[PDB]
């Protein structure tokens, strides 16, 4: 993933490099005025404030890569 | 005069409006054309119901150059009334316009 | 999904396209939000490993990247779309748009078929290919 | 108070803003597509004030 990584265009379209086929304004405002006139997060949230106290030693010497099947 | 200035700003010249509000486009829409095009129904619905005012108002037009009738003209915005449906088009675009199509189903027996 | 990456401007759409020269590049393009841009994200994400040998996968965002709404004509939540050597590639699932996909497709299995048959018909230069499996009544 | 025109002053307005599109009914333009809300409004107050078979 190398192009992944670097970032800058030329200022260049894209369909035409790859060679690409198909197949006044306050009185609108006033008038306007004139008229005018989630669960997931929830759920855990709470357990993720409940994380907070871990230490940071404890955060580094966590088993890493355990299969059980 | 309005809706004609609205088409003007996408450009499409090939699409004209004739004066009883009939939508007509002299050639085929490319793809991306197609897809700018798409609107809603009150485009289609606006038009239809300017098309409605345009046949009361030009009965009453020729009311006073004498073409409409103190009988004929009162017939004539009865038909008018009676098929809509079938003057404009407008449930094509909305089905549930039917529910205006039984009304003036229903009237047309009664009358 | 993270193990997916994705793609953040058009011109890394278009380099990755054409680097990746032995590899189809499957783009899906739709946005974070939908409920089924979200599902598709999942059934290629468990599919990603095992093809690693002929094909690639990405994500783009319609929101993110909208340079190539009007060209290829995206509408939807999302579009599939395969490419081999810059040659945009097609295939006919019984639905009756040849060009990308957009159904959502139900298991990993017939996910892989598709991704091998395009593949496998592609590498010959033929521009359609077949579905064995034709979903027009899916969708 | 906004005393009215007496008849002529919006014939010749509208006669002379005519054309559809105008480099200069350019205020119009943004102003003009704000105050589209109310088209509906002028058509219900027309068609309730039709003439009646027996008026002239």
């Amino acid at each position: 993933k190398p192009f992944l990584g670097m970032p800058a265009p030329l200022g260049y379209v894209p369909g035409l490099g790859r060679g690409a086929t198909g197949f006044l304004d306050k009185r609108m405002d006033e008038r306007r005025k004139e008229r005018r006139e989630p669960k997931i997060q929830q759920q855990f949230s709470d357990l993720k404030r409940k994380l907070a106290e871990v230490t940071e030693e404890e955060w580094l010497s966590i088993p890493e890569v355990g299969d059980a099947r | 005069n309005m809706l004609n200035l609205l088409i003007h700003r996408k450009n499409l010249n090939y699409l004209h409006l004739d004066y009883n509000f009939n939508l007509k486009p002299v050639k085929t829409l490319t793809t991306k054309e197609r897809k700018k095009s798409r609107f809603g129904n009150a485009f289609h619905l606006c038009r239809e119901v300017l098309r409605l005012t345009k046949l009361v108002v030009d009965s009453h037009v020729q009311y006073r150059l004498g073409n409409v009738d103190a009988f004929q003209l009162a017939d004539g915005l009865q038909y008018i009334f009676a098929h809509v449906g079938q003057l404009t088009g407008m449930y094509r675009y909305k089905y549930k316009l039917m529910r205006q199509i039984r009304m003036c189903k229903d009237l047309k027996h009664l009358i | 999904s993270y193990m997916l990456p994705h793609l953040h401007n058009g011109w890394q759409v278009d380099q990755a396209i054409l680097s990746e020269e032995d590899r189809v590049v499957v783009i899906r393009f739709g946005h974070d939000w939908d409920p089924t841009c979200m599902k598709m994200d999942e059934v290629l994400y468990s599919i990603a490993e095992k093809v690693k040998n002929f094909a690639v996968i990405y994500l783009v965002d319609i929101t993110e990247v909208p340079d190539f709404n009007k060209m290829y004509e995206l509408y939807d939540p999302c579009t599939v779309m395969f490419f081999f050597r810059n040659k945009h590639i097609m295939i006919d699932l019984g639905t009756g748009n040849n060009n990308k996909i957009n159904w959502a497709m139900e298991d990993k299995q017939e996910m892989v078929d598709i991704i091998e048959t395009v593949y496998r018909g592609a590498r010959k230069g033929r521009g359609l290919v077949v579905s064995p499996k034709d979903y027009s009544t899916k969708y | 108070q906004k005393e009215d025109m007496p008849p002529e002053h919006v014939r010749k307005i509208i006669r002379d803003h005519g054309d559809m599109t105008n480099r200069k009914f350019r205020h119009d333009k943004r102003v003009y597509l704000g105050a589209l809300k109310y088209m509906p409004h002028a058509v219900l107050k027309l068609l309730e004030n039709m003439p009646m078979p027996w008026e002239q």
